[PDB]
């Protein structure tokens, strides 16, 4: 029973390794919050 | 056969490595055969007409990271399979020949970042159909004028960050079919023109942060039917009737969206644009 995941977040930073988020909420097996790895730039 | 300041070797491919060792200028002798020249990192302050000529082959070209003063507009003639030339980091470069990337037609990578560039002048992306990341960041530019990028018919990333471009003019992006992420925070953008992103309906991440926008016509976000990521934070932005479109707007967007906050009017100084309800956009 659950809801549909939100979209992903805005990356955490903009500057090398970061990571976005998403969520959902049940009504139920799985999980409640993934994250996934993202790069929008290198900064020196 | 390889020159005293490099080190030459064929596996992968041929490859000319010559970093920080010092060098004012581009050494003499490196092997014709070269597919890669690493030059980052020297003091190199001109690049010459045909400074790699023979080096037909070559597909990859890094200079960034030099003393670069001028670069001939002539340089990189001989380079037809060229792919990547990084030329990042030479802020006192300050001017680009509009005819120095004439003739790059496989360069799909380049990075023009930490330039001093003053401008890009007309011509200056003339045919480059194959270019799928164009870095522009932290340099001067003032201006983006029509059509700077209508060749560009392949990219996927431009980043123009860290420059004081004022406005979006209506065909600034035009011809920009496939890009992915445009990156224009930290400028001094005031307006943007209604259809200015009409050629963007592939584009999937707008970061329009750090400028100057209070506000932002009804048509402006609407071609971006791909759109996952916003970031428009960091602006004075007003938050009374004129707001009304970019609110609706912000409404139905399925992607995130950054905080949106309201400058003016005072009440409202403590809130976020998307959190209002409609009643306070309400008159016009
Ligand atoms: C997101 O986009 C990037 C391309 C940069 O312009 C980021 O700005 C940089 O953010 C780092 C922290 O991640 C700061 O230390 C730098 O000062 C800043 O230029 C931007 O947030
Ligand atoms: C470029 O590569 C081709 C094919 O391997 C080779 O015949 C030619 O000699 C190369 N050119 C140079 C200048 O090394
Ligand atoms: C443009 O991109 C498409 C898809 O990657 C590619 O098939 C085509 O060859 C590219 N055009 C060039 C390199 O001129
Ligand atoms: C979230 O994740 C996928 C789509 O990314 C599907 O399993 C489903 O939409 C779920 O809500
Ligand atoms: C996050 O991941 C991709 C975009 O980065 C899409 O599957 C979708 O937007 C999801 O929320
Ligand atoms: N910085 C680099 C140095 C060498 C090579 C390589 O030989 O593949 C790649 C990158
Ligand atoms: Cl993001």
């Amino acid at each position: 029973a659950w809801d549909e995941w939100s979209p992903w977040s805005l990356c955490s930073s903009t500057c090398g390794r970061g990571f976005r988020d998403r969520t959902r909420t049940c009504r139920c097996e799985g999980p409640e919050k993934q994250t996934k790895f993202c790069n929008i730039a290198l900064c020196p | 056969s390889c020159p005293g300041a490099c080190v030459c070797y064929n596996e992968p491919k041929v490859t000319t490595s010559c970093p920080q060792q010092g060098l004012q200028a581009v050494p003499t002798g490196i092997p014709a055969s070269s597919q890669r020249i690493f030059l980052h990192g020297n003091r190199i302050s001109h690049v010459p007409a045909a400074s790699f000529q023979s080096c037909r082959n070559l597909t990859i070209l890094w200079l960034h990271s030099n003393a670069l003063a001028r670069i001939d507009a002539a340089a990189f003639t001989g380079l037809t399979l060229l792919e990547q030339l990084d030329l990042s980091d030479n802020a006192q470069l300050h001017v680009v020949d509009p005819t120095t990337f004439h003739g790059l037609g496989h360069l799909h990578t380049l990075h023009l970042d930490r330039c001093g560039l003053r401008e890009l002048g007309p011509g200056l992306f003339r045919g480059l159909a194959a270019l799928q990341y164009l870095y522009l960041q932290d340099n001067n530019l003032q201006a983006l004028p029509d059509n700077t990028f209508r060749d560009l018919g392949n990219l996927t990333h431009l980043f123009l960050h860290g420059n004081r471009i004022p406005s979006v003019p209506e065909h600034a992006f035009r011809g920009l079919h496939s890009l992915d992420r445009l990156l224009l925070h930290q400028n001094h953008v005031a307006r943007v023109h209604p259809h200015a992103f009409r050629d963007l309906g592939r584009l999937m991440t707008l970061y329009l942060f750090a400028n100057n926008l209070s506000m932002l016509p009804a048509e402006v976000l609407m071609p971006l039917r791909s759109l996952q990521y916003l970031r428009l934070n960091d602006n004075p932005w007003v938050c009374d009737c004129r707001a009304r479109p970019l609110w609706a707007w912000l409404q139905k967007f399925r992607g995130s969206s950054s905080e949106v906050p309201c400058n003016l009017p005072q009440r409202l100084a403590d809130r976020d644009l998307k959190r209002l309800a409609a009643s306070d956009l309400e008159g016009c």
